[PDB]
RNA sequence: ACCAUAGUAGGCCUAAAAGCAGCCAUCAAUUGAGAAAGCGUUAAAGCUCAACAAAUUCACCAACAUAAUCCCAAAAACUAAU
């Protein structure tokens, strides 16, 4: 005889036993999986302030300034990175960073679309007023990795030998 | 950047990337170009020269890798995977120099 | 090898001997019967 | 070998501690180094202590830049008092206005640190300005005509907290 | 499919990349709507690992599992038919996905064992000794759990443990 | 090593900013003389989170500091 | 190899690998990190 | 690239003088001259007494019953106290101090002679009573997390939870008995007396319906 | 191990007073034959040499500076406490062996020479007669205790008699243990 | 995977406290990085985290040895079972 707490679990009785197993949870199972069911509609997203001031710096970017050399970001140490930026800004023309996944709808919605296969990897916006190409090449040519992919002048879509040519011209 | 940098890459002398921004299979050719000119890889040994060879009516991305060993490792890269030819070009450097 | 402690259905340690399907089933069977006899035994 | 960074007075150059085993275990020699920081600090005679970067190369040589000087003892002096606060925000450590800072600004625009930015100097200002939070010493917009009744003031307030500061030190050095 | 090929010429290594052609999906699948592909074309808790022309369409040459991220099954079917795939190595179904070894396939070693609805690694179980009692007895696991929902025209609940 | 000072200088001029030999301080410039940009700053109150407007740079700015804090908290049981 | 009930990684370079029907954490960095499932 | 979410914060909950929990005396300062008797319904059956927060937001749940002495005391408080912030969290204990006796034979081993003598003190609790609140300025993670060795170390199965994981839970709890498929349970059967299952049933079992066997608790019981 | 809950009796033996006595015997037999025989020449370090300051002992390390003018010779100095040189000279002459110092003033010069006497052995078997003492004395404490338990047996009974019985005689060999295991060691220290 | 630059050694005691025996502030530069969340130095230095740039399968807890003469019915995952 064991009192009416124990620490063994106390085994029940075989009636106990039947009961509980009968008495068991049993869960609702739908008919049909819905995880590969069709989904739900789509539950927008809403613009937030980030993505906002994003869209609105490109616009500024692509509205105000002249030269918008798009060029492969290389991952190089900071201190050349600093000197490159000094280097740029003695000339005056100044370099940014925007994420892909703002930067391509925003291509794709303006006249620019042309621009999708050149920011695929890692990107630079080379951004100069009153541009003046040949300072820039001059100062490209010293980082022989770090090679410019294209961008506009004006209006005018331009690879790496458009730019190379209208900086001799 | 971090296997080329371990591997030791003191044994090449030059390594050149032609390619063309504008096709629409050169985000593995872009790829393998940034790994390569990492700053572990460049901080690894100074005597190589890396060249990135821009054109627009190529459109055959291409890497040639030239070492002392008077070898030349020329990768017609437009299909590959980037990570594949990283581990390719490392096996094959690793192996023959 | 395996030994039951005391017998083998009274003491501290017992047979752990489970439930099968047919108990189940009977059990059921039975409330099911005892519910149609407590509906029949409200009105 | 690597990079070590030195904050050294303009015209203290000892060779010591802490000086002495950072350079000794580069294998650099310290009379060379305190002989050419002499002949680069000997324009100056201020006291005003600078920060400085060492590049000692792997064979044993060494090459030196020199900054601008440290904005902790650029608000000491432009505030007047010797040592900062030492529970920033419960008690003032100094008063100073936005003159000193952009002076201040203007005077370390052409430091290594801030040179390679290029930035205008609304930034180096707010570094300053920051800075002073940390410091303790309190900035104001447009005091220039009760500047003089604020220092009066401020100097009878911190030299009676200097004096309590001391009691409380003593009181604690004996129970301890 | 890709392929790479390498070409060795003089002290010079060309690495291409091939590209062949494929087969796709059949035209019509008995449910559309359904966006998973075993889960649209009515196969779930149907197959097992005597169906090898399932399991065969998706395996690497090499006996290697697919990636879901590239086959598109949901998470539940894609662990199924990965225990289905290694119950099939083990039992020895799949004879052409195994790796050409010209110089492993000359000395022979013992007979292989035949044996099916395996669930654990041949190499990896130890023998039960004790076996156990009639009330606490080790029953040796038959099969994948995983595969319990399978369809029972019988009725009777499959033995996992026998 | 250096003294520092006491008088009107410290009112009328910075003492201390004087870097090279000659004892040549600069003297405070009118305030006519310095831009806006001094002026529309803020010294005291540091900006907060609600202050700031969420279509700003600077509350951005705040929020990934607070980012950061957040993810330093949660990080203070490292058991590496 | 310290056998244990419960498996945890004492560094960031121990990984978990399903050896042999038992659970093992490998460390290469540091050996003494070696932990097998009983 | 990554949205940037906005953080909790915490600027009304206060922190007390004190945050850190109070020692607690092995034995009461009166002590129990007259032995009592052990009974087993003060653990027994689910807890109605402190099950509900009252100022912190984060506690210490038992999913069982047992006695608590002066060392699982001595241990939980060193343990918070050590592992607690005093500048950003406070705590608080949720039982009384250990006052409920326990006998030990002790002089003389054959069975009778009378009671034994009283060797130390212990706290009843049923499952489902909170042990120790804390909070703050604090998430919710941290404290999970060095709260989960003392939830570990309790003797009765024991949780580190929140307000919204305890409503969760109670949540979860409710739907699957409002969603339960089959048309049997333990509560009814035991209600309606089928079957003659009260013979071997227990009176406290149409209250604890299935759910509490001795001090055990099932949460998967329904 | 039987032990009683010492505390239903109460009346007729106090195992908390035999308990701390024991203790009590221990602690001096401890401290009294390890600061006598710890000496082995060199008494670990000189620095706790007992001078005597306002009517109490205290280290030389503590009212001192004591440091090593040579591996044999070690350099005291008065300057913490330079009130009691002569005792700290007169300890230092008399401490375990012979160890005479020169009065330098404040300075103090202490030679260490012997560390060759080879006085161990004996050294050991004092240690082992002070043991076998201490050992008498236990058994004599355990005696009394014995009596008056004897002196109770009137009505109380003769098993709690017994089980009381029982009790001292672990704490006794647990004593007994306990000395022999400081006499382990400390043979093991001079050896 | 992907990398880590700036005021600055923020201010006090300590021989030294440079993100790191301790206390108080916790600002501010680059689109992008905490007076610093873990290792490390006597003090540094140096090695990792989160921040941008590159993608975006799922990713919260849950696994635990043993006795003595010799293991213990054999076996079976689908022909329709209230
Ligand atoms: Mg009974
Ligand atoms: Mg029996
Ligand atoms: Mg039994
Ligand atoms: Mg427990
Ligand atoms: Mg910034
Ligand atoms: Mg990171
Ligand atoms: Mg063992
Ligand atoms: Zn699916
Ligand atoms: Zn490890």
């Amino acid at each position: 005889g064991s009192k009416a707490v124990t620490r063994h679990r106390r085994v029940m009785h075989f009636e106990r036993q039947k009961l509980m197993a009968v008495t068991e949870y049993i869960p609702p199972k739908p008919t049909i999986n819905p995880r590969c069911l069709p989904p739900p509609p789509t539950p927008p997203q809403e613009e937030t302030g980030l993505v906002r001031l994003l869209r609105r710096e490109i616009a500024a970017v692509f509205r105000d300034n002249r030269m918008i050399a798009v060029c492969q970001h290389v991952a190089l140490s900071a201190e050349d990175k600093l000197l490159l930026r000094h280097q740029l800004r003695k000339h005056k023309i100044l370099m940014k960073i925007f994420p892909n996944q703002v930067l391509k709808p925003f291509l794709e919605e303006s006249k620019y679309q042309n621009l999708l296969p050149l920011f695929v990897g890692h990107n630079l916006l080379l951004v100069s007023e009153e541009p003046k190409v040949k300072e820039m090449v001059r100062i490209l040519k010293g980082i022989p990795f770090l090679p410019l992919l294209g961008g506009c002048i004006d209006d005018t879509i331009l690879s790496r030998q458009g730019f190379i040519n209208y900086s001799k011209l | 950047a971090a296997a080329l940098a371990r591997l030791g890459l003191r044994a090449v002398k030059q390594v050149r990337v032609q390619f063309c921004p504008f096709e629409k299979n050169v985000e593995s050719t872009r790829t393998f170009l940034q790994a390569v000119s990492s700053e572990k890889v460049r901080c690894t040994n100074l005597n190589c020269s890396v060249i990135a060879d821009v054109r627009h009516d190529g459109s055959e991305p291409c890497v040639d890798v030239l070492f002392g060993d008077g070898h030349r490792l020329i990768m017609r890269g437009a299909h590959l995977t980037a990570q594949e030819m990283l581990t390719a070009f490392a096996s094959h450097i690793q192996a023959r120099g | 090898r395996n030994r039951i402690p005391g017998r083998q259905w009274i003491g501290k340690h017992r047979r752990p001997r489970p439930v099968s399907a047919q108990a189940k089933q009977n059990m059921i069977r039975r409330l099911e019967t005892e519910a149609e006899n407590q509906y029949w035994l409200s009105r | 070998s690597g990079m070590i960074r030195a904050i050294v007075r303009a015209g203290q150059a000892r060779p010591g501690p802490p000086l002495g085993p950072i350079l000794g275990q580069r294998g650099v020699s310290i009379n060379q180094f305190c002989k050419e920081f002499n002949e680069k600090t000997k324009d100056i005679k201020e006291g005003i202590p600078l920060p400085t970067k060492i590049f000692v190369k792997p064979d044993r040589t060494f090459e030196i830049k020199i900054g601008q000087p440290t904005v902790s003892y650029f608000l000491k002096a432009a505030a007047g008092i010797e040592k900062g606060a030492r529970h920033t925000g419960k008690e003032v450590a100094g008063l100073v206005t936005l003159k000193h800072v952009y002076e201040i600004a203007r005077v370390k625009a052409q430091d290594d640190a801030f040179a390679l930015q290029d930035v205008p100097l609304s930034s180096v200002v707010r570094s300053i300005i920051g800075s002073a939070r940390s410091l303790g010493i309190r900035v104001v917009k447009d005091l220039s005509s009760e500047e003089l009744a604020a220092f009066q003031k401020e100097r009878a307030l911190f030299l009676a907290a200097q004096r309590e500061a001391d009691l409380a030190a003593q009181a604690e050095a004996a129970k301890k | 499919f890709r392929e790479v090929v390498e070409i060795l010429d003089g002290k010079t290594t060309i690495i291409e990349g091939r590209i062949t052609e494929t087969p796709q999906e059949s035209p019509n699948p008995p449910n559309p709507t359904g966006q998973c592909p075993i889960c649209r074309w009515n196969l779930k808790h149907k197959y097992n690992y005597e169906d090898v022309l399932l399991l065969s369409q998706f395996i690497r040459p090499h006996g290697g599992m697919l990636p879901r991220r590239i086959t598109g099954l949901c998470q539940e079917e894609h662990l199924k038919i990965e225990e289905c795939v290694k119950m099939a190595h083990r039992a020895g179904l799949l004879p052409n996905h195994r790796p050409k070894l010209p110089e492993g396939f000359v000395p022979k070693s013992k007979p292989r064992l035949n044996r099916y609805l395996t669930r654990w690694s041949p190499r990896s179980v130890k023998p039960i000794y004790n076996k156990g009692h009639r009330w606490n007895k080790v029953r040796m696991p038959v099969g994948s759990p995983l595969l319990k929902d399978n369809v029972s025209y019988s009725g009777r609940p499959l033995l996992l443990y026998h | 090593p250096e003294v520092c000072t006491d008088p009107f200088r410290l009112t009328t001029h910075a003492m201390g900013v004087n870097i090279y030999k000659e004892g040549q301080d600069v003297v405070l410039k009118p305030d006519s003389e310095y831009p806006e940009w001094l002026f529309e700053m803020n010294v005291g109150p540091p900006k907060k989170l609600e202050e700031l407007d969420p279509e700003t740079r600077e509350y951005w700015r705040l929020l990934r500091k607070h980012n950061i804090w957040r993810h330093n908290r949660l990080s203070k049981n490292r058991k590496f | 190899f310290k056998t244990k009930g419960v498996l945890k990684k004492r560094c960031r370079d121990c990984y978990l690998v399903k050896r042999r029907g038992r659970w093992f954490i490998y460390c290469k960095t540091n050996p003494k990190h070696k932990q097998r499932q009983m | 690239f990554k949205t940037l979410l906005p953080v909790p914060t915490f600027e009304d909950v206060a922190i007390p003088e004190k945050p850190k929990l109070r020692f607690v005396e092995r034995v009461p300062l009166v002590p129990k001259v007259r032995r009592e008797r052990k009974n087993l319904s003060d653990i027994r059956g689910p807890s109605t007494e402190a099950t509900e927060f009252t100022e912190g937001r984060f506690a210490i749940l038992a999913l069982g019953g047992g006695y608590l002495h002066w060392g699982h005391f001595e241990m939980m408080r060193l343990t918070i106290n050590r592992s607690m912030d005093p500048k950003n969290m406070f705590a608080l204990w949720r039982v009384p101090a250990p006052f409920k006796p326990i006998t030990r034979k002790g002089m003389g081993q054959r069975m009778g002679g009378g009671k034994g003598a009283i060797d130390h003190y212990v706290t009843p609790v049923k499952a489902g009573r909170l042990i120790v609140e804390m909070g703050g300025r604090c998430e919710f993670k941290e404290v999970q997390g060095f709260l989960d060795l003392v939830a570990h170390k309790l003797p009765f199965p024991a949780k580190a939870v929140s307000r919204e994981t305890l409503e969760k839970m109670r949540k979860d709890q409710e739907e699957r008995e409002r969603n339960n498929q089959n048309p049997w349970t333990f509560e009814r059967i035991a209600t309606a007396n089928m079957l003659g299952i009260r013979k071997v049933l227990s009176p406290y079992d149409l209250t604890h319906k299935g759910r509490y066997w001795g001090k055990f608790y099932t949460p998967e019981r329904v | 191990r039987v032990n009683i809950n010492a505390a239903l009796v109460e009346d007729i033996i106090n195992l908390e007073e035999v308990n701390e006595e024991m203790k009590s015997v221990i602690e001096a037999l401890k401290d009294n034959f390890n600061k006598t025989l710890n000496i082995r020449t060199s008494p670990g370090s000189l620095d706790k040499i007992a001078v005597v300051t306002a009517d109490g002992k205290l280290a030389l390390n503590q009212i001192s500076q004591i440091s090593m003018k040579s591996p044999q010779l070690i350099l005291v100095n008065m300057a913490s406490f330079p009130e009691c040189t002569a005792a700290a000279i007169k300890a230092i002459r008399e401490s375990g062996m012979n160890l005479n110092p020169e009065v330098e003033g404040t300075l103090i010069r202490v030679p260490i020479p012997q560390v060759t006497r080879e006085h161990r052995e004996m050294l050991v078997k004092l240690a082992k007669q002070n043991t076998n003492k201490a050992k008498d004395s236990l058994r004599k404490v355990r005696t009394n205790s014995m009596n008056k338990l004897k002196k109770s047996k009137d009505t109380v009974s003769e098993d709690t008699i017994r089980l009381i019985e029982k009790q001292i005689s672990q704490m006794a060999d647990d004593t007994v243990a306990e000395l022999d295991r400081h006499l382990a060691v400390k043979t093991k220290e001079l050896l």
